[PDB]
């Protein structure tokens, strides 16, 4: 708790699309973003790509999460307001068990797919994200889906569970 | 805030709106108009001027055309020519129009969302090209 | 021709190819496709395909996108990679989308289009302002 904030947490397979990450990094008044996750990290050529268009005053950083585990453990960014990044709920679950504090996850978009149930206009998951999700509730972690800030808020459980019982 | 009138030849503003929407939510304070073939500009003044009837255009009006010179920009030309807080840009794209809407909100003044209106729509053409690997 | 196809969220492209055709008249060689929610980069891939069967790719395929980074762009993105004469441009406008027909048949190189289409979509956007007198 006495080291980095986190000031957001969004989920998108897409990391930055349209201006959500220009518009969400201003209302979340957010001056840098990491990147979890081991796919693109291991993609050079979409790292230059992510880091070239990194919006003005912003900087946006790559790592793995075993590597973002380490970079929390650093106090020297202490305070310092930071927005995660993942795409999928399940690198937020493994965040949390190395003893990451997260008190609510975001889910920005989900890129649909066969053998996946629409839960919303662009929000896909499986029975593997919707256990993910179940645990971090169980946390009392609170989890809201929404695509833009100026959307009206819904529950991720109360999708789920006119869905899945 | 703001209001926002969009007119391009055709049918196009509606869906530039709604693409706008579709990024951002919808919009409040936005209007949009459309030119047939076999209207002047005289018709789409009285489009236009029905618009803004229903819009708050107490900070001011910017109306985002397609093309310099065509018809919608003739006829916005001549609404905004002795009008205070006025004024008419061509050329309206998406980057332009997303920008606009999101800075709108933060209550800028009237010359700083013109300004960054020009200057987004500007940036926002850009080709891929080559990458650094 | 060079050809060009054209993407932007939800419904915009084929309007945008209408307002030009009402400009310049019918054209050939063009394709469009929309972006509708729940859709994903792969979805559009396999749109843009589609399209392009349907075009003499043989000079090169121009995409013309609303946005730079969103979906539409990353599957134009996607395809162009590694092919010669393929190049994505963002912020597509009329004006943009007008030059471009009208110089795509003086047969151009395809260097010479790209170049041609990034400065007219920029040289678009211009603010009225106020005209001397």
């Amino acid at each position: 708790n006495d080291y980095m904030v986190i000031g957001l947490a969004r989920i998108d397979d897409r990391l930055i699309h349209g201006q959500v990450a220009t518009r969400w990094t201003k209302e979340t008044n957010v001056s840098r973003i990491i990147v979890v996750s081991d796919e693109v990290a291991a993609d050079t050529v979409r790292k230059t790509l992510l880091t070239q268009v990194a919006p003005p005053g912003v900087t946006a950083h790559v790592v793995d999460v075993a590597k973002m585990i380490r970079v929390y453990n650093n106090p020297k960014y202490a305070g310092e307001r930071v927005m995660l990044l993942f795409t999928n709920p399940t690198d937020v679950e493994r965040l949390v068990e190395g003893g990451v504090k997260i008190t609510s996850v975001n889910v920005g978009g989900m890129a649909f797919r066969q053998g996946k149930t629409q839960v919303n206009n662009a929000v896909s998951v499986d029975e593997k994200d919707i256990e993910a999700f179940k645990k971090l509730n169980a946390r009392g972690i609170e989890l809201e889906v929404r695509k833009v800030s100026t959307d009206p808020k819904l529950k991720m459980m109360d999708l789920i569970s006119k869905i899945d019982k | 805030t703001i209001a926002i009138v969009i007119g391009t030849h055709g049918w196009a503003a509606e869906q530039l709106l709604k693409t706008a929407e579709m990024l951002l939510g919808e919009q409040e304070n936005v209007g949009w108009i459309d030119f047939v073939p076999g209207e002047n500009a005289e018709t789409l003044i009285e489009k236009y001027n029905a618009q803004l009837a229903k819009l708050d255009t107490t900070k001011g009006v910017l109306f985002l055309v397609d093309t310099w010179g065509g018809s919608p920009f003739n006829a916005a030309s001549r609404i905004v020519v002795d009008k205070e807080h006025y004024e008419v840009i061509a050329g309206v794209n998406i980057p332009m129009l997303v920008e606009t809407l999101m800075a709108r909100d933060d209550d800028p003044s009237f010359d700083e969302l013109v300004a960054l209106a020009v200057e987004t729509g500007r940036e926002g053409v850009k080709a891929l090209k080559a990458k650094p690997v």
